[PDB]
């Protein structure tokens, strides 16, 4: 049931089929075939591509189409945070002898409680933030390509995902990941080129976006009424990075002080970020790659965000639709529709042949990303949480419970899929960053206090963590539950709660849980100094043998650099940051 | 103009690094 749709000419059919035959080709080959050593350039480029996933294209273009240029702010916070990985959070995992921040918080506080809690928190942030967002992004791409419901589309994205996993898949990653990322950035550059051609240049985008609004502004359903021009016409400031502190969609204050709290937690504590970061031969290599990955945080603004805007100019009757009836008719959700910006742009601009390659590669990536995250949530669940409940495991038995977990989280993500669909007025970006502002800032506070206040004991961290979840859930649940609605039909939850921007609530939850940590901490017994060495910043150059806190439950450790190459790397970070800041000043 | 706005931003940032280097030299020997 598909005819004379821009994917149904067999140039693109042959190209999509060929690529998902070549990925199973690399995979069955891989099945039968069978910390250091990565250099500045390759380990910079792995950080970049760690965050370029179809979910990013969808959301960052979509929010581009909705709000103008200031989601690009997001990305330019990222490069200052990656620098601070490369300088602050990367040395600490090197000095401590750890890899994971769970391994660090096992050495730093000691108890099985904080490992248990972060593990359960990580399960909720893969169900809410990774699995459901990836399923949703597949659904969107597929709908714009071959009109199909969300539910039918995920049935298919999970069908191809299961036959990715069982036919090699995650074994044959390094080959597939290198080639997927090369042709995503290739495809993205070609399609950007086509978008700026179609709008009539760069001058075209800027002279045409602020008038790009829809013609259909009235609803059959009364109560909605004659829809206001506040809502349907684009925002009067949408060429600027820095917005009003209080009435901005992405307030300046918030972006700076509050994305750091949340982007910080992502770069300090992700499995993939830290696992790819600690592949250098050296801290100099790590630092110089973390400089190159900044130079790759400005490409997305052109590659992802400006195409969202050109998706609004070219296709305003769909991308910028306001009326509850017309939105459902185009994107399947009353609340809005910007989410279709990047996929609609791919289907309708990229010419025959190339079109299928770009759809194939954006789809094989969600196959890989889903398969990665199912494996990762399975180990974490199978080890941390079952072992604790029942440490009597037949490894056969365990491998069942490992497989039965993946069934449960497929189902709970698919259950959650319509909340992700109309999440923040139909803005995937905002939902991702809003979930991560409700759940991250406690952990941000406990890791920035662990590592710079040695007085903070274990009682402290745990109750900081648990007192941050209750404040955070006192807004994350209440908001996904009273609905969020949108511009046309405002929400219902009150602003004693969901008034303020989610990034401002991240700032308050950061400082609040922080003080819980400090106060429970200073009312209990301190950690003795002897089992704190090369864990706190005050004791990183100590050279004194310590009697580890995890060692109580048991009964690549170099930060050297050539100072000539260290002067080189510190120069290149300061040049890159000046370049970044000038690009920010231009688009402020 | 936007390029005036860019040069203002980098000028402020270099001043910010000068405050940081003065802190490291003077208050963090
Ligand atoms: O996709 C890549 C790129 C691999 C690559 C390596 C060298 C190079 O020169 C170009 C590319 C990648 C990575 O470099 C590090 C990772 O740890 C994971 C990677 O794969 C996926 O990256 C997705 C975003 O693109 C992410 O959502 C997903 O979960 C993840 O598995
Ligand atoms: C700007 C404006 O007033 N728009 C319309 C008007 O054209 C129409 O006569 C009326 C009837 O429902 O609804 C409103």
């Amino acid at each position: 049931g598909a005819q004379k749709a821009l994917i149904d000419n067999p140039a693109d059919i042959l190209v999509i089929a060929a690529y998902f035959l070549l990925v199973i080709g690399v995979g069955l080959w891989s099945m039968c075939r069978t910390g250091r050593s990565m250099v500045w350039w390759p380990v910079g480029a792995s950080l970049f591509a760690s965050n370029i996933g179809s979910g990013h294209f969808v959301g960052l273009a979509g929010t581009g189409a909705a709000s103008g240029l200031a989601v690009a702010g997001f990305e330019w916070n990222a490069l200052f945070v990656v620098l601070l990985l490369g300088w602050l959070f990367a040395p600490v995992y090197l000095t401590a002898g750890v890899i994971t921040m769970p391994q660090y918080l096992r050495k730093r506080f000691g108890g099985r409680r904080i490992r248990l809690y972060l593990s359960v928190l990580s399960l909720f942030l893969y169900i809410f933030t990774k699995i459901s967002v990836d399923m949703f992004s597949g659904a969107v791409f597929i709908q714009q390509a071959l009109g199909w419901n969300i539910y039918a589309s995920v049935i298919a994205l999970l069908g191809i995902t299961m036959i990715y996993t069982v036919t090699g898949g995650l074994a044959a990653l390094m080959y597939t990941d290198t080639v997927q990322t090369f042709v995503i950035l290739g495809g993205a550059c070609i399609l950007m080129g086509y978008a700026f051609h179609e709008v009539g240049g760069y001058s075209g985008l800027f002279d045409k976006y602020l008038g790009a609004a829809t013609s259909l502004t009235v609803s059959e359903d009364p109560a909605v009424g004659n829809i206001s021009s506040f809502c349907y016409r684009p925002r009067p400031d949408s060429y600027h990075l820095l917005r009003h502190p209080v009435t901005g969609d992405l307030p300046w204050p918030a972006l700076l002080l509050g994305l750091t709290i949340v982007s910080g937690w992502y770069w300090c504590s992700d499995q993939v970020i830290v696992q790819r970061c600690l592949a250098g031969k050296s801290l100099t290599h790590i630092k110089a790659g973390c400089i190159l990955c900044g130079y790759l945080k400005l490409t997305p603004m052109f590659l992802m965000v400006m195409p969202g805007m050109i998706s609004r100019i070219l296709y305003p009757d769909e991308v910028a639709c306001v009326v509850p009836e017309v939105c459902r008719r185009v994107c399947g959700t009353e609340v809005g529709c910007s989410n279709i910006a990047y996929p609609r742009l791919v289907v309708k601009l990229m010419p025959n042949g190339l079109r299928g390659l770009m759809l194939a590669v954006m789809l094989a990536a969600l196959m890989s990303s889903l398969a990665s995250i199912f494996n990762s949530s399975s180990t974490l669940f199978t080890m941390d949480i079952y072992t604790r409940l029942r440490p009597r495991a037949g490894d056969r038995e365990l491998l069942l419970v490992g497989r039965l977990w993946v069934v449960f989280i497929v189902v709970v993500s698919v259950a959650w899929l319509p909340v992700v669909q109309a999440a923040q007025g139909g803005q995937l970006f905002d939902y991702i960053q809003a979930v991560s502002s409700y759940l991250a800032p406690p952990v941000s506070a406990v890791f920035v206090l662990a590592l710079f206040v040695p007085r903070v004991n274990e009682q402290g961290a745990f109750w900081g963590l648990i007192g941050g979840l209750l404040m955070g859930l006192a807004r994350l649940i209440p908001e996904f539950s009273f609905g969020s609605g949108s511009c046309v039909q405002p929400s219902a939850c009150p602003a004693f709660l969901c008034g303020v921007h989610y990034l401002y609530f991240a700032i308050v939850l950061f400082f609040c849980s922080g003080l819980l940590t400090l106060t429970v901490s200073l009312c209990t017994a301190p950690i003795p100094r002897k089992h704190l060495h090369r864990l706190v910043f005050s004791l990183r150059h100590s050279k004194e043998e310590r009697e580890d806190l995890d060692a109580d439950e048991q009964q690549l450790e170099d930060i050297s650099e050539d100072p000539s190459w260290a002067r080189v790397v510190n120069l290149n970070a300061l040049l890159m940051m000046a370049v970044a800041v000038f690009l920010w000043g231009f688009y402020a | 103009q936007p390029w005036m706005q860019g040069l203002i931003a980098v000028a402020v940032f270099l001043v910010l690094v000068a405050i940081a280097f003065a802190v490291n030299h003077f208050w963090c020997q």
